[PDB]
């Protein structure tokens, strides 16, 4: 109403001193953030077509000492937006030294200090870990401003002070970008060794995987030791170390794995310990599949071992179907 | 300045003559009350052997300080003892890249020998092939 | 651990908690509960453990283990012309 | 289908690239510790090998201006596993001639 | 100057490089 009374505002004065006592009033009803916002934003919104009035900051800092009187984030909003006249006023620093005073009084101006950081930049430093006594994206947005002035390990600071925060969910969100980062730089093993020791608290484990066999290997195997995915991972690694692994790999494997043990199974006793292999084969067979039964069938078949097993195999496999089918 | 069976800042200090470390009175006294020994080494020690502190005799003493001419003697110590150790690390380090000079010099003299011969033969092919 | 902690004492009472816990490693190292299980069933009645512990042998190398389970005329006959045949030789002999 | 492991790999191939441009950057850069003169490099040819290792200390660096940047890690090895085949007495003569350059 | 060997050690395997295929060149020709 007051808004339509200052489009009818040729008094507009009176409309306007009378929005204020309308402020006396309603003051009352507030017992505040949006209330008190609009009600700053349109004080000082008066001081400011008092502003073209040439009629207008003093008063305009009456009514923001109105502010302080008010009785809170937004009216930190509100203290925001008296140094952002205050600023866009031609007495920068002045309002931030009130801004300071406040909060040196004790958060709301933060996002007015985002708002002024972010350009405040065009030394600077100290100016932002101020925000850090007092928001992830903020971080690695200036993580990669020392990183643009490549001051390197300072950056790599950063992402130290940023991870003691957010704990283990936002600090993922920090931590991938910081390895993929620090991994990047010097490419030391204990420093980093230990920097992934840390960070311990998946991806993670195939990075540092990563490093471990370019820069000891079995250490690394270890680690993976240490999920289908993350099984086929760790038998790959193993077979670069050599076949020999493998093969023992599955059987930590087995504890549509079945597929995957069958896999490994099939080149190590079919290459061929190999008749607890083949023993095994059968094992994993029977564990739980026609294609199986061409493989057997196979094995069978490559002997120049004996019909009587083949027909025991296939019936232990019906015996197989039997169970299944008794299965609801 | 302490006293080293309390911790305290004795008002009496009295050294004793069989473990040089200095006491407060009235706590040794006890001590040796208690049993005549020593409370640190468990030396045998009397009342009579602590001994009190006292002003040297007749010479007067001044504090120690940076002018006093023994203190600026072992001064002088710390200077060459620390100057000493710093041609160590400039000794130690040469060792090293005189080293690593020496081998690469070597690597130097035993590679330009090979330039010298492909430099001969990529041209020799050269000069054969395009006189053909 | 509960099924596990379950004494065996005598053979019986070990090869009971034997179709407990193996159940319960089943439902839910794999190898070494099997091992473990091997020895329980092994070590005990050692008449019914013929047919106990082969009857989840096939479910759980294979032909060695067997023979020495199994260990009569007619069994070897009838391999000579694999599962079954252990099976056949432990209910009869 | 694979999820998260593209980027698990995509971070492991730019992270052994990284591994082959630092390593292959510069044996004497890499490992531990110049002004730009082309009027050093004028006055010394005033014979060809020092002019190439000249170029190739102004490239590197970046009155200087930079160009050089095309010239292989597998190259080098080749190269040199071939010039360690035609390299007691070899350890003696490099001792003697250490001590001459000494005094 | 131990390091203004380094450079020349390293610059000069590569001038070998260009040189082997001058050479590899020249066998390849002198083969037609």
């Amino acid at each position: 109403v007051d808004d339509l009374a200052s489009v009818w505002c040729c008094g507009e004065l009176e409309l306007r001193h009378e929005n204020y006592d309308e402020a006396l009033r309603l003051l009352r009803k507030a017992t505040l953030p949006a209330r008190r916002a609009e009600y700053f934003d349109g004080s000082e919104p008066v001081q400011n077509r008092v502003y073209k009035s040439l009629k207008w900051s003093m008063l305009a800092d009456l009514e923001e000492s109105l502010g302080t009187f008010q009785s809170y984030d937004r009216i930190l909003d509100l203290r925001i937006a008296t140094p952002q006249i205050v600023i866009n006023y031609a007495f920068l620093e002045e309002h931030k030294y009130f801004e300071e005073s406040f909060k040196a009084y004790e958060s709301l101006f933060k996002w007015p200090n985002v708002s002024d950081i972010w350009s405040t930049y065009l030394g600077g430093r100290k100016l932002e870990r101020a925000r850090d006594l007092f928001l992830d994206g903020c971080p690695p947005k200036y993580a990669k401003t020392l990183y643009l002035l490549y001051a390197q390990l300072e950056e790599e600071w950063g992402l130290a002070r940023h991870a003691m925060a957010v704990y283990e969910r936002a600090t993922r969100a920090v931590e991938p970008a910081q390895q993929y980062d620090m991994f990047n730089i010097y490419i030391a093993e204990i420093y980093g060794v230990t920097h992934t020791r840390g960070i311990y608290q998946h991806a993670r484990e195939m990075c540092l995987r990563f490093a471990d066999m370019e820069c000891g290997e079995i250490d690394r195997a270890r680690a993976i030791y240490s999920t289908w995915k993350d099984f086929e991972v760790r038998h790959g690694n193993e077979d670069t170390i050599k076949e020999m692994l493998r093969i023992r790999r599955s059987v930590q494997a087995t504890y549509f794995m079945a597929s995957q043990m069958l896999k490994v199974s099939g080149s190590a006793t079919g290459t061929v310990a190999p008749g607890q292999s083949g023993m095994d084969d059968m094992k994993l067979l029977e564990q739980r599949l026609a294609a199986e039964a061409e493989r057997d069938q196979p094995l069978r078949a490559q002997s120049k071992l004996f019909v009587r097993s083949d027909a025991s195999r296939e019936e232990l496999a019906e015996l197989a179907q039997q169970v299944n089918p008794e299965e609801i | 300045l302490i006293c080293s069976i309390s911790n305290e800042v004795p008002e009496h200090p009295c050294v004793s003559p069989v473990s040089n470390h200095v006491y407060e009175r009235r706590l040794i006294e006890k001590y040796i009350a208690e049993n005549g020994t020593d409370p640190i080494n468990n030396q045998p020690l009397s009342e009579e052997q602590l001994i009190d502190i006292k002003v040297a005799h007749p010479i007067r003493p001044k504090p120690p300080s940076a002018t006093s001419i023994p203190a600026i003697l072992k001064a002088l110590q710390d200077e060459w003892d620390a100057v000493m150790l710093h041609s160590f690390t400039l000794r130690q380090q040469l060792q090293t890249t005189r080293q690593e000079l020496s081998h690469a010099l070597y690597q130097h003299d035993a590679a330009c020998r090979v330039i010298a011969r492909l430099t001969k033969e990529v041209t020799a092919a050269r000069e054969a092939l395009a006189t053909l | 651990a509960n099924p596990h902690n379950y004494d065996a004492w005598f053979d019986y009472l070990r090869l009971v908690e034997s179709d407990a816990e193996a159940e319960a490693v089943r439902e839910v190292n794999v190898p070494p509960i099997q091992e473990k299980r091997h020895w329980k069933r092994y070590i005990y009645w050692i008449n019914y453990a013929l047919y106990e512990e082969l009857e989840a042998k096939d479910p759980e190398q294979a032909s060695l283990e067997l023979i020495p389970h199994k260990k009569a005329k007619m069994w070897i006959l009838y391999a000579q012309f694999r599962a079954l045949g252990t099976s056949i030789g432990k209910c009869p002999k | 289908e694979e999820r998260e492991i593209d980027d698990t790999y995509i971070e492991d191939a730019a992270d052994v690239d990284a591994r082959k441009q630092a390593i292959r950057d510069a044996e004497r850069v890499k490992e531990m510790k110049a002004v730009q003169k082309d009027l050093p490099r004028p006055s010394e040819v005033n014979l060809r090998p020092l002019n190439v290792e000249p170029p190739l200390t102004d490239l590197q660096k970046s009155t200087m201006l930079h160009y050089d940047l095309l010239h292989e890690p597998s190259g080098n090895k080749k190269g040199k596993t071939v010039g360690f085949g035609t390299n007691t007495y070899l350890e003696h003569n490099p001792y003697e001639k250490f001590s001459k350059e000494e005094l």
